[PDB]
């Protein structure tokens, strides 16, 4: 496992993060993050989250918790990686998404992020 | 530069026998507060406010050898210290009606004093802060005939090389509504070389326009500071200020 | 034992006006100043160890809210419970209380267990 | 400190014959440290901030060269420090004297933006020195470009006046307000918009810098985290 | 176990934390918040208290205090989610609440709210 | 071993930190930093990584981070000691760089800067 | 076995200049220089190691109280006890002291544990 097996885990490049959440399920922490692109353009709003005692992402919770928060605050344009169906929680895949937060990259060059990146 | 200073005419327009209360009253309104005047140009003021100290320092002075005090009032109480300086000329201390003032909210770097080619006049004092200079005149009530030839001598006062670097604003009393004064500007070729700067309304209970600014156009952003009346006092009078317009 | 219990006493509309950070006997200590923003008033000391005490649980988050509080000038409610540390040197140095809450202060009514 | 730099979009023959001007009036230097009078509220500052140190102009264009929305050129003007410009620190000591409080969220920043504020507006015989600086979008690192000298420039000897600022209002209550800022924790008052724009009349259209508050980032910093 | 389960959780939307108080209950660290309508719409002040040992939502106790330490020195709008009826200490009840502060989520524009909600 | 080792642990000074990745490999938490000469001059990054689970620069995962996070939000003039040869994982090594961050040192502008440095 | 004992020295109104973090034998040590607030004498140099010496409870409180005074720019005291790390490289490199205290210092007065 690694945040840049493309093949797998796939990133939005030039995001935002908007909006912030954070809560408990099923005995563990999490926090969910809501991405919109920074060049203005429409697309639908990226939902990551990351429980802290699912998934074999839970390593690095706190690691993206502090980041994602950091991300948000500043508004810095972010490349978002993450790896889909992960959740399995029906109420919770429902109003989040079944998204998993892997990785958080800084896109400040306007044209590419740094980090691991599909060829 | 010139911009930088919040500077107002206040034309006192004399009420029988007001001269201390109108000055201590109106000037310490004018200059208190966070939104004080910087440079006020008080023109025929003539007397004192009756709390100026003395002691002032020897003054050379500069190209005109006329004494100009530096009167060091105190608006502040011990504990503050909201001092300022009125330079102020004794042309005539027993007239008290065409006496010129300064009051400025720092100590002036430079002070000139300059006269009209014409021998009889008596010079429009000024003070200069720095790379700004601050102009203070006094024309005739007949008319005003004087004004384009204050504006001639103050250009080719600063038009000397080694003070060519120098900014200038020129307000006061001009006895002339600016229409007639840019008119004859045209008239003598000098229009783009100085900026007329007044307000939109008039500036007396008798309807007259005058009470505004003229500036040098090479200074930079002489277009930024404009001339606007003052909210209404209602104080049976009102003077104009330079402003700068918001970007 | 609670922040409000009877025996703590809280002093509000205090500002932490000093931070002292040190390590006393195995374990990590903070000791704050808190004055009155009016003025007129004693300063008052009051310290948390990490390891001594029966407010071992809510040392790390005191810390991190004195260091908050220090950080703002906001006025604080300062809850300590007197004769918590027994060294000599220890309360001749800083204090005697112990640091067992903090409460955030708007005009009027602070935030806490008011008795 | 001699030789502070600020950094300019317009060409240096803008700068070189008008100059940097201040916005305004307003000479608190509560809402100055904070920006609140400078590009992202009630912008009327009497003050032109610059920096003294060389990196902050490197921050400061690559926080307007990494978002896509702003066309330009910056320059990097270098500006001789006459008896006109102040440090933020010995002015904010004799605020604190005088019965005011400066949170840690603001001298913080008094320190990282290492402003050194002047109170009239800059004449171009204090710039000595304009470098472009160039953005290489494939390889994202800015770099200094053609360094044009100020013919205009008066080399006199003189330093930033070591005091307080006059005329200093007096302090309000503690407040905590907003801190605006922008890029890596840059003060919103290096912004473009901070001066004024209006050269000749003309206004330079270029983006307006979006700002964030600055106490949950500085929070982040001064916590560990 | 979830903020969002709404059969349990209440949410209380564009509120803005006002007042943090911090101290130790029986052997455990306790925050407590109390959040205020930035629209002075009034509605009695939300307090919500969180202790780290007591209760089922123990494991998001340090997550929920570095989110409620955060939108309170921003004085953002936030959605505070409670659990209402979870502390059972009297004296600690009538000073503070029975709430339990379960999920601190970002609110943005006057509409919507990152976050389980309730149609 | 230990960060001044000049022997093994080689260090760029006056260097800015303009990219930040974070994310997870191998059940771990790894944050990687693109340090560029302030002002442009050499041209070429200097990626370095810490994996927090790997290798004996992994004691000081933490504390790197929360400095690192330091050194990026401000963009101050850092010092960075590297390891080189420390990644074998291969993607790893060919999006990222084979140094692993060892160091972090502030830099007082001027020509010096505070650390161990080669004589 | 205490900040305040006569064997730990202190210097008083100091701000912390230079910072530096790393790792020595299997711990996450931190270093800080301070000089003098206005200015004067020789900067002083200590250090603080995760996994040696007796100030190993009181490592992470004092990173974080270091950087919350290097932040800031406060004018603090430093508590150091000389002579504790036994490497003489790492004597060589920053120093043989050991942070061991900090202090939010004043203009005149300020707080901490004081020699007599």
């Amino acid at each position: 496992e690694w945040t840049g097996d493309y093949e797998n885990i796939g990133y939005f490049s030039h995001e935002v993060i908007s909006e912030f959440h954070v809560g408990q399920i099923d005995g563990g922490a999490y926090f969910c993050i809501k991405a919109v692109k920074a060049d203005g353009s429409r697309s639908t709003p990226l939902i990551a989250c990351s429980v802290s005692n699912e998934s074999v992402w839970a390593p690095s919770f706190k690691v993206l918790l502090e980041q994602a928060r950091y991300f948000y605050v500043t508004e810095q344009s972010v490349r978002i990686y993450y790896d889909h169906n992960v959740w399995t929680n029906q109420p919770f895949v429902n109003t989040f998404s079944t998204n998993a937060l892997v990785g958080l990259s800084s896109c400040s060059a306007a044209t590419d992020c740094f980090g691991p990146g599909k060829p | 530069n010139i911009s930088d200073y919040r500077v107002m005419t206040w034309n006192l327009q004399g009420s029988s026998a007001s001269t201390e209360s109108k000055w201590n009253i109106n000037v310490r309104q004018l200059l208190s507060g966070t939104a004080g005047v910087d440079i006020l140009m008080v023109q025929e003021a003539g007397a004192i406010p009756t709390s100026a100290v003395r002691t002032g320092r020897h003054i050379q002075p500069f190209g005109v050898g006329i004494p100009i005090d530096e009167y060091t009032w105190n608006l502040g109480t011990t504990r503050r210290q909201d001092i300022r300086y009125i330079y102020y000329s004794p042309i005539d201390v027993g007239a008290r009606r065409v006496n010129l003032a300064i009051v400025t909210r720092r100590r002036a770097d430079n002070v000139y004093v300059l006269r009209p080619t014409t021998v009889a006049s008596r010079p429009i004092i000024g003070i200069g802060l720095g790379n700004d200079v601050f102009l203070t005149t006094h024309a005739l009530a007949s008319g005003g005939p004087d004004a384009a030839a204050i504006v001639r001598v103050t250009y080719n006062f600063f038009r000397t090389p080694q003070m060519r670097h120098l900014s200038w604003l020129l307000g006061g009393d001009f006895n002339r509504a600016p229409d007639r004064l840019e008119s004859d500007l045209m008239t003598e070729h000098l229009e783009r070389l100085v900026t007329i700067i007044a307000p939109t309304e008039p500036t007396q209970i008798g309807g007259n326009i005058l009470d505004y600014g003229v500036i040098v156009d090479r200074a930079p952003y002489s277009q930024r500071v404009e001339a606007l009346r003052n909210p209404q006092l209602a104080s049976d009078h009102y003077p104009v200020a330079f402003e700068a317009q918001h970007c | 034992e609670w922040t409000g219990d009877s025996s703590i006493n809280y002093y509000s509309d205090e500002v932490i006006s000093d931070f002292h950070v040190g390590q006393f006997n195995r374990s990590a200590y903070f000791c704050i100043k808190t004055v009155k923003k009016s003025g007129e008033g004693t300063p008052i000391i009051a310290c948390a160890l990490s390891h001594d005490s029966k407010w071992i649980p809510s040392f790390n988050i005191m810390l991190e809210q004195a260091r908050n509080f220090y950080i703002t000038g906001h006025s604080i409610r300062v809850y300590v419970q007197p004769n918590v540390w027994s060294n000599k040197s220890f309360i001749e140095a800083l204090s005697s209380n112990a640091l067992v809450g903090l409460s955030s202060c708007s005009t009027s009514e602070c935030f806490g267990p008011v008795k | 400190i001699d030789f502070v730099y600020r950094v300019d979009p317009n060409p240096p023959d803008v700068i070189f014959r008008d100059g940097f001007s201040l916005l305004g009036y307003n000479r608190d230097l509560q809402q100055l440290i904070s920006g609140r009078s400078c590009a992202g509220g009630s912008s009327d500052s009497r003050y032109i901030v610059t920096t003294s140190d060389i990196n902050k102009t490197y921050a400061i264009a690559r926080a307007y060269y990494s978002h896509s929305k702003f066309k330009g050129n910056l320059y990097r003007y270098k500006i001789r420090a006459d008896n006109n410009f102040y440090s933020l620190t010995p002015s904010v000591n004799y605020l604190e004297s005088q019965g005011g409080h400066f949170n840690a969220y603001e001298k913080s920043m008094i320190r990282l933006q290492s402003e050194y504020v002047s109170t009239l507006s800059i004449l171009p015989e204090n710039i000595q020195k304009a470098v472009a600086l160039v953005y290489d979008s494939s390889t994202g690192q800015i770099k200094d470009g053609t360094s044009t000298i100020n013919t205009d420039y008066v080399s006199i000897s003189s330093v930033s006046n070591p005091g307080v600022i006059p005329f200093l209002p007096e302090p309000q209550a503690n407040t905590q307000q907003r801190i605006d800022a922008f890029g890596s924790l840059i003060s919103s008052c290096f912004s473009i918009y901070s001066v004024c724009q209006t050269h000749r009349g003309q206004k330079t259209e270029v983006y307006k810098m979006p700002f964030y508050d600055a106490r949950p980032v500085i929070q982040f910093i001064i916590s560990g985290n």
